[PDB]
RNA sequence: UUUUUU
């Protein structure tokens, strides 16, 4: 190793760097605080709605071809739905200690009963967009009042 | 498994879904654990849980009730259960119609007032099978204390067929009569021993009542030796190498070593004041019959079937919740089943051990023989 | 392969999904779930915040898709998938989006085409609308019109255009009226049209509030639309009722990110006190935007704050929850997401700075540097150069630091005194004089004062005049208040001069009214190189012992002593080896000297153990050079301890062992005295110990013809050295006098001129002596042994 | 606020009073910290049976307050510094198995509160946690079973 | 929620000296398991671990230092040693007998890595080269050059075309084998790395320096995806599992962890060394580690699958 | 004065 006095001599007299005057703190820096709450608006999408199933001949099953069809239990989900045709579920997951999960059916109960026969496929309402528009939301005691877009 | 679906088997105890677990997966494939902190391959196709966890994943969807086709029920009698009757409860509520259900059960009276709330809260037939004439009966004997260096008489009181006689219960009064704490009790355990050692009906499953009685009588016997020579290598080599994993501060410590102790002449304790790693040992050492003499509790008597060659009981009484009660029918039986082995003796001998007082006979009729139980509905409400 | 895609399990799928690729090529159903199968793992890869690997997996969808598509062109689905892989790209910063779209897609099949992010778009419009036009079906409608949307916003956040959008927002409004009567039971279609509804284009809160509400309504557990009414009250200066919403929201879900946002965000404006753990909170569910930009805010404003260090705020949240990394790397993602906000870039370059990853604050500040080009605020600009400029001089390339800091208006402190620390660094030292004397001009804080004075003594004493700094740094003492730097530096000036006078007293005022200093073992080492310049050399070693005594601890200590018993009076070995092993062992990261220190003493003790393995000088030396192999200290003890051990063998009389390394150690040495910045004393007196000690053991292991190369080759390589001369006598008469044979006057007195040549050396004097023995001249060899005793005494 | 301000090794032995199922009693050589968390869980516990039995539910305070019994509490806090078993052991009268059982129904209710903390939002609470669960299962008390290996 | 983890074999004494580096080979197509370990000795011993427990096979020796790294093949029966001996003699691992020797310096050689395909065997030199070369086939063909420090970790993608340099004071280089051209230099931590190890599939770069932290980098990239930190002193050595979900590194403060990419954290601690622990490794189809320790001692441990 | 599970 180097002797003391020259190890001295480098450890202050080298350079001014190490004084106190050029360190990270010394500064005193600032920043400006700025919020973006308009971000926060998640919108989703919606599911595909065909399949394109298999065909299989009346008679010892064979595939003539494949031929595309509506699937009829989309907007099913796992956390709103107590069937065993809703998605499987988020992923591996942990097997129990689950809350916001919906147990299937308990097997005395089968609760599904209804028809709502419209069926069409030009089922346009005729919603009102601008007429009278609710403003209460569920629960609470008053929504906003926003002035009317002509 | 020939059909690829899924089958849970569910058992209450902690303990006993361990070698059950084990003979599942030695007697075919693939066989998963799930309990508490185990958690065992969860992805075969025999899944093996305490009841908490199956209802615990009911409520939930969890996703493995989407392949099941069995729920084997294995002790369904625990519904009488004054804490954990409304776990079975809410399972047998909330499972699905397309899951097929066996219930075990041990020969309860209203048989048929159960299935049928259990066929009418589903919209299945259930089948009720009940069985009776268990294999190698059991002989229910009595043994008094006499010449106890080495004589030893027993007093018959119950058969194989049921008669009680009350003549064996009148020579053990009179002789009780004629006759007029630790120190005794020695005498009567080497004199028990005595008598038992002159013959093959050696592997003995003493039950004591209390947890320091339990390693105490073990402590005050103190020469037994029953055991051959390569019989103390197995023994040593097998408790070595299943001790010598772990580290050393470990492996010296006052119960390891006085256990150790015990079990090199052939004796062991198994209350439940002792670590795990004690319990696991001694029933895996006495069910290969390399342990002689087994100083067990009732927690050796609930969790597993293991038919030994002689059960010798100690007292009439045990305090359960602030009763000092005596053994109900429905506890003695269990117990007393588990006397004889299968094939490898005639029948199996029970040695109820009166000392104190007279035994009196009257409460020894409901207690050695007495329907069982109803079964009854502990239903209640939790947060 | 479908039922895995189901669970998950993507790339077994897609392995499977090859394989039957590869035996049949038109399979179409294959083809969709590759398709699909990437689609999912692209945005996998979008929902952390990897936007490479999406777009990777993106353009590998699209060439399943049309590959499947030149087959059946008749079903709609696999326009609808294509649709939707070209407008998940949203938001992914372009100049990142560039998609290998080739053929069918473009109308007619020409070759292959790469397409920016805004024609993307289109193309994925384009897709939704011809799927549409043969299957009319809700769900393409409520697609297409985000779609409409996604391109109006693109548009107008790159600033490209305004009021030229207008029809675009109307027909995306169309399309979801559209969807949401063709089937008005669905929460999707009302919640899209509620969002969509409130963009800053539009600005129709009533509806969107409308929308929400009957989203609500139809299917009562929806996350989403309360907190997108959370979302517009909290715009709209709401507080109350905006929190209740998101309590509620969050109550319906407790792992959804945007209502814990929200939360934060109330909490910030309220002015709470957990509001930070909240922010905690929300970076460690996932990486969103806002709860990043605030996480790293509030850890940065906590930092500034100097009255913390003792909290329990500061303590446990910065120290035990390491909230400084997990900032550094909140940011980064941040950044590659936005990439063109600049407060961002300064508190990456903070953070970094404060991790000591100086070449990435570098960037990070060079980055806001090119940001903030033009702006109407030119104060940041010029903080910013003044922060580039200082890193930039932190590590090397000085010449760039100094014309950053040129560029730039040099009136206030900061900025002077860093461009006056580049110029010194640089060299110049009269520029950085004349910068620091200016920076004195304008100053307050004295303790600036004092600095900069100390500053300008190091720089002038650098120059020479050692006089007016000295002078200097008493003018800095009669100020009000010394600050331990100024007398600590007096210290080391006055060392540096062989004068003891000037030191002893400067150390006495350090010592007398300083206490608030917190090294503890700088103060012992200018002690003791104090008593050094005076030669006592025995006080040395009992003050070093009286430092440790006073402190116990301090692994530092330790070591120190360790090496001044090395150095200084090497007859405590046994204590010193002690001493080595005791700072060893009371930490882990003080291993390499206090290793390097014990190895020298057990070499200096000799062979005094149990002949003992393990505990051997050889083993804590090659210990060391496993902890630390970039010195040459420790090459140069393993040379050392492979000769000594050679002795040892030798004495023993059993075997020489570990016979040629000495070639490789000395390239090792040489290489690692390279990279020694500067002391250059003690590199040459380590380099030439090294080459003499090869020497030796070259001659002694017999490979006479290497150490003779060895030495022509370093004689033909510089001027002649009186030193290196002896060793080529000494390879040279090793054969000679060997066997016996007499030798010529010439020679001999040759020899001794030589060991004149180089004097004042115990060894070879007595070298010599063993050559007049080995001739046979014995008075002579006396006379040799009495010069050689003589010098040693002296 | 009750837990969330005190070292994680505090935590551990102050949760052990849920679990033990031993007869219980209070302490001597108990640091103040410690001596005042368990008094303030005992009034958490008074508030809980208060609003149970002055709603219309038959439980008095006093038996639903005397679930809760401490007197593992010191024995796990000198078990989660890194003191072995053996000492432990010694410390006080009850039998060795029903130790081993107490601290295996503790860390694996340390491990769902850390999984519950980052559910209502405190990861503070979660890297407390997280914390007082993983140096709490290290030797013999935690030794795998033989019948599954 | 945890799977059972836990040690199934000790070894009380495995070597004289500290254990400085482990390397396990599963070579032959059947299941041979075979440990190779290096001490502060010439002992080079080759364990087998046959069905319950280690059983010494070879304890050749042609060394005259301690040992700084070892490695196992693959494909062939062959194995590689340096030490401060300067020499990299590689041996046979049938009949326990060297097959060759190579003079390199600390200059010249460092750390062991062999090829993917077995074939190449690079090494790290000191002035900041990466030289390759030749087994059985000669020396020296080619050498990377990163103009940096000290280069202490090497390591190769499974796949091929990646080789990645850490180095003193902390920057990373990663190559392309195809062209032998500098892809990117990260800067990763700011102290020495001494160990680094790629995925299989060859998508996560997972570093291991001395102050602690465990950066996961991204290649293809510059990218970071997170840092580990739970250790309480130097990182030492980091092994990836063969699936790609876990990896293990063990530290300077007597501690074998066990983590998982996707969720960033610590599932199990193994606390069971008595002093620094310089090596880990996988077996196979991973299921079981192995950890070489300063103190002599082998551990084995039981990771389920 | 016994026994038990998330």
């Amino acid at each position: 190793a180097p002797d003391l006095q020259q190890e001295a001599e480098q450890l202050f007299l080298s350079s001014p760097a190490w004084l106190p005057l050029h360190g990270v703190e010394h500064s005193a820096r600032k920043w400006q605080r700025k919020t973006d709450p308009w971000s926060l608006l998640a919108v989703l999408g919606a599911p595909v709605p065909s399949d394109l199933q298999a065909q299989r001949h009346p008679t010892t099953g064979q595939i003539l071809g494949y031929k595309e069809v509506l699937l009829e239990n989309t907007n099913l989900s796992a956390t709103t739905s107590l069937s065993l045709r809703r998605p499987p579920g988020p992923a591996s997951q942990s097997l129990w200690g689950n809350p916001t999960q919906y147990p299937f059916w308990p097997g005395g109960m089968d609760e599904p009963t209804i028809t709502d026969l419209n069926t069409r496929e030009e089922a346009e309402e005729e919603i009102d967009f601008e007429k009278d528009l609710l403003t209460i939301p569920p629960g609470f005691k008053k929504g906003m009042d926003f002035a009317p877009k002509d | 498994q020939k059909h690829m679906t899924r089958t849970i088997y569910t058992s209450p105890i902690k303990a006993l879904s361990n070698q059950k677990f084990r003979d599942f997966r030695n007697t075919f494939g693939d066989v998963g654990l799930l309990t508490g902190d185990v958690q065992l391959h969860p992805e075969a196709s025999c899944l093996i849980m305490t009841t908490e966890i199956l209802r615990s994943m009911l409520y939930s969807g969890s996703d493995v009730i989407r392949d099941l086709e069995w729920v084997i029920f294995d002790e369904v009698h625990y519904i009488n259960d004054v804490e954990r009757g409304v776990v079975w409860e809410e399972v047998l509520i909330m499972l699905p119609d397309h899951v097929s259900i066996i219930l075990l059960s041990a020969t309860v009276p209203n048989a048929l007032e159960f299935a049928d709330w259990i066929g009418r809260l589903k919209r299945r037939q259930i089948y009720v099978i009940s069985t009776v004439t268990r294999p190698v009966p059991l002989e229910h004997y009595l043994f008094t204390g006499n010449s106890s260096k080495t004589q030893g008489e027993l007093f018959l009181l119950l058969d194989s067929r049921g008669a009680f006689h009350t003549k064996g219960y009148y020579a053990a009064v009179e002789a009780k009569k004629e006759r007029m704490g630790p120190a005794q009790d020695r005498g009567v355990y080497l004199s028990l021993l005595a008598s038992l050692r002159t013959r093959a009906q050696l592997p003995v499953v003493v039950f004591t009542f209390s947890r320091g009685r339990c390693d105490e009588q073990a402590s005050g016997l103190t020469s037994l030796d029953l055991t051959t020579s390569s019989e103390k290598s197995e023994i040593h080599l097998f408790l070595q190498r299943c001790l010598a994993r772990l580290r050393g501060s470990d492996r010296q410590l006052p119960q390891v070593l006085h256990m150790s102790e015990l079990l090199n002449r052939g004796l062991g304790v198994h209350h439940s004041g002792i670590l795990p790693i004690l319990k696991e040992i001694v029933e895996m050492l006495f069910s290969r019959g390399l342990v002689k003499v087994l100083f067990a509790t009732e927690t050796f008597a609930m969790g597993v079937n293991m038919p030994a060659r002689t059960v010798v009981f100690d007292s009439m009484r045990k305090h359960d919740g602030s009763t000092f009660r005596d053994l109900l029918p429905g506890e003695y039986v269990q117990m007393a089943g588990r006397a004889g082995r299968r094939g490898l003796d005639p029948t199996g001998t029970v040695i109820l051990l009166c000392k104190g007082r007279v035994p009196e006979m009257a409460d020894l009729h409901r207690m050695m023989m007495g329907k069982p139980s109803q079964l009854q509905s502990q239903f209640r409400l939790t947060y | 392969a479908a039922i895995q895609q189901i669970l998950g399990k993507y790339k077994e799928a897609v392995a499977q999904y090859q394989m039957i690729i590869k035996k049949k090529e038109d399979y179409v159903p294959a083809l969709k779930g590759l398709g699909e199968c990437h689609l999912m793992m692209a945005k996998a890869a979008l929902v952390d915040y990897l936007d490479g690997k999406a777009v990777d997996y993106i353009e590998k969808a699209l060439e399943y898709f049309t590959c499947a598509l030149q087959h059946r062109a008749d079903v709609s689905c696999l326009w609808k998938l294509a649709g939707d892989a070209c407008t998940c790209l949203y938001a992914v910063a372009p100049s990142k989006v560039n998609v290998h779209v080739l053929g069918v897609l473009l109308g007619q099949k020409e070759g292959k085409q790469v397409l920016k992010k805004n024609e993307l778009l289109h193309l994925g419009g384009r897709c939704y609308g011809r799927a549409l036009k043969l299957m009319s079906t809700s769900n393409t409608w409520c697609d297409l019109g985000i779609n409409y949307y996604r391109q109006a916003q693109h548009l107008a956040e790159t600033g490209s255009n305004m009021n030229d959008l207008k029809e675009l927002l109307e027909k995306s409004l169309h399309c979801l009226k559209k969807a949401v009567r063709l089937d008005s039971n669905n929460h999707l279609y009302w919640n899209a049209l509620g969002v969509v509804a409130c963009y800053s284009g539009i600005g129709n809160y009533a509806l969107a509030q409308h929308c929400f509400i009957k989203s609500i309504q139809s299917e009562q557990i929806n996350a989403v639309a309360w907190t997108n009414l959370g979302v517009l009250y909290l715009t709209n200066e709401n507080i109350e009722q905006a929190h209740e919403a998101f309590k509620m929201a969050q109550s319906l879900d407790p792992s959804y990110l945007m209502c814990w946002i929200g939360q934060a965000l109330i909490a910030e404006a309220v002015g709470s006190y957990d509001t930070m753990d909240l922010f905690r909170h929300t970076t460690e569910l996932n990486m969103h935007t806002e709860g990043a930009l605030g996480y790293a805010y509030w850890v940065c404003t906590t930092l500034q704050d100097k009255s913390n260090r003792e909290t329990e705020l500061y303590q446990y949240n910065i120290l035990q929850m390491n909230a400084i990394p997990a900032a550094q790397v909140i940011l980064n993602k941040y950044v590659e997401r936005i990439q063109n906000y600049a407060p961002a870039f300064t508190m990456l370059g903070y953070l970094n700075e404060h991790l000591q990853l100086k070449k990435e604050a570098a960037n990070a500040y060079q980055r806001a540097i090119l940001l903030l080009q033009t702006a109407e605020d030119q104060d940041t600009y010029n903080v910013a150069i003044r922060n580039y400029g200082r890193l930039l001089c932190s590590t090397g390339e000085y010449d760039k630091a100094i014309q950053a800091f040129k560029s730039t208006p040099l009136e206030v402190l900061e900025d002077i005194i860093g461009f006056a620390l580049a110029l010194f660094m640089k060299g110049l030292y009269k520029e950085s004089s004349k910068a620091y004397e200016r920076a004195l001009s304008i100053v307050e804080s004295e303790q600036d004062k004092a600095h900069i004075l100390t500053a300008l003594a190091i720089t002038e004493y650098k120059q020479g005049k050692t006089d007016v700094a000295k002078t200097l740094l008493f003018k800095c003492s009669i100020l009000k208040e010394p600050t331990t730097e100024s007398l600590q530096a007096l210290c080391a000036l006055g060392l540096a001069m062989q004068d003891a006078t000037l030191s002893k007293a400067a150390l006495n005022e350090l010592l007398k009214h300083i206490k608030h200093k917190d090294s503890n073992y700088q103060r012992c080492l200018l002690t003791s190189a104090i008593y050094a310049l005076q030669g006592r050399s025995v006080a040395v070693q009992k003050q070093i012992s009286k430092a440790v005594h006073s402190n116990p601890g301090d692994p530092a200590l330790w070591s120190l002593l360790s090496r001044v018993v090395a150095q200084y009076a090497q007859r405590n070995a046994k204590g010193g080896v002690v001493a080595g092993n005791v700072a060893h062992i009371l930490d882990s990261n003080h291993g390499k000297k206090a290793l390097l220190y014990t190895a020298v003493n057990q070499l200096a003790m000799g062979s005094s153990s149990a002949e003992d393995e393990k505990n051997t000088a050889l083993k804590t030396i090659q210990k060391a050079a496993l902890l630390s192999p970039g010195d040459p200290a420790i090459w140069a003890g393993l040379m050392a301890a492979c000769h000594a051990d050679d002795k040892l063998a030798l004495v023993n009389n059993t075997q020489p062992k570990r016979i040629d390394l000495y070639l490789a150690l000395l390239s090792a040495v040489s290489a690692s005295i390279k990279d020694e910045k500067f002391f250059e004393n003690y590199n040459q007196s380590l380099e030439k110990w090294s080459l003499s000690q090869a020497v030796t053991g070259l001659i002694d292991t017999g490979r006479i013809s290497e150490a003779e190369t060895l030495c022509t080759k370093n004689l033909k390589s510089n001027p002649d050295q009186p030193a290196v001369i002896l060793l080529l006598r000494q390879v040279q008469c090793k054969p000679l006098l060997e066997s016996q044979k007499p030798l010529p006057d010439a020679v001999l007195e040759e020899l001794q001129k030589t060991v004149m040549s180089n004097s004042t050396s115990v060894p070879a004097w007595q070298w010599l002596a063993h050559v007049y023995q080995s001739q046979g001249m014995m008075r002579a060899a006396e006379m040799c042994y009495r010069k050689s005793l003589q010098l040693a005494s002296q | 606020n009750a837990l969330s301000t005190l070292r994680p090794e505090e935590i551990a032995a102050l949760l052990s009073g849920l679990v033990c199922q031993s007869p219980g009693d209070a302490g001597d050589q108990l640091p103040n910290t410690l001596k005042q968390g368990i008094e303030r869980v005992r009034a958490v516990a008074k508030r809980i049976g208060e609003v149970q039995v002055a709603c219309g539910l038959n439980q008095t305070v006093e038996e639903f307050v005397g679930e809760l019994n401490f007197g593992l509490v010191e024995v796990v806090y000198e078990w989660a510094r890194g003191m072995p078993f053996s000492e432990l052991a010694g410390l006080s009268g009850t039998p060795e198995g029903l130790v081993v059982r107490c601290i295996q129904r503790l860390a694996e209710m340390c491990r769902s509160l850390r999984g519950a903390a980052r559910l209502v939002g405190e990861p503070v609470l979660g890297a407390k946690m997280e914390t007082a669960a993983t140096l709490l299962r290290r030797d013999i008390v935690f030794a795998a079973s033989l019948y599954t290996q | 929620m945890t799977n059972q983890y836990g040690i199934l074999f000790k070894q009380e004494q495995a070597h004289d000296d500290a254990i400085w580096s482990v390397a396990w080979g599963t070579n032959k197509k059947e299941n041979s398991e075979t440990v190779v370990t290096g001490s502060l000795d010439d002992l080079v011993k080759v364990w087998k671990w046959r069905d319950e427990r280690l059983d010494l096979q070879w304890s050749l020796e042609g060394h005259q230092l301690g040992v700084v790294s070892v490695d196992i093949s693959h494909t062939l029966p062959i194995a590689a040693s340096s030490s401060l001996d300067a020499h990299i003699r590689l041996w046979d691992l049938e009949n326990g007998k060297q097959i060759k020797s190579i003079d390199a310096g600390p200059v010249d050689a460092w750390t062991l890595a062999f090829s993917p395909d077995s074939q190449y065997l690079a090494t790290g030199t000191h002035v900041g080269k990466v030289n390759i070369f030749g087994v059985e086939s000669g020396k020296k063909e080619y050498s990377l050059d990163t103009r940096g420090k000290f280069i202490l970790s090497i390591a190769y993608s499974p796949d091929g075309k990646y080789l990645a340099s850490g180095a003193i004071d902390g920057i990373i280089n990663i190559f392309d084998i195809a062209t032998g051209k500098l892809l990117h230099t990260l800067e990763g931590h700011a102290m020495p790395i001494r160990s680094l190890t790629f995925s299989p599939d060859s998508q996560l770069l997972v570093t291991a320096s001395d102050d602690g932290y465990i950066k996961i980098y991204d290649v293809q990239h510059a990218n970071l995806a997170g840092t580990l930190s739970g250790h309480a002193s130097w990182v030492l050595n980091v092994a990836f599992c063969p699936d790609d979900t876990h990896f293990v590194s063990s530290s300077s403060d007597k501690s074998v962890k066990v983590w998982d990419v996707g969720t960033r954290t610590c599932v199990h601690t193994f606390f069971d060394h008595q002093d620094q622990v310089w090596g880990v490794k996988y077996n196979g189809n991973g299921s079981k580690i192995v950890s070489v320790g300063d103190d002599q001692e082998i551990h084995i441990y039981d990771c389920p699958i």
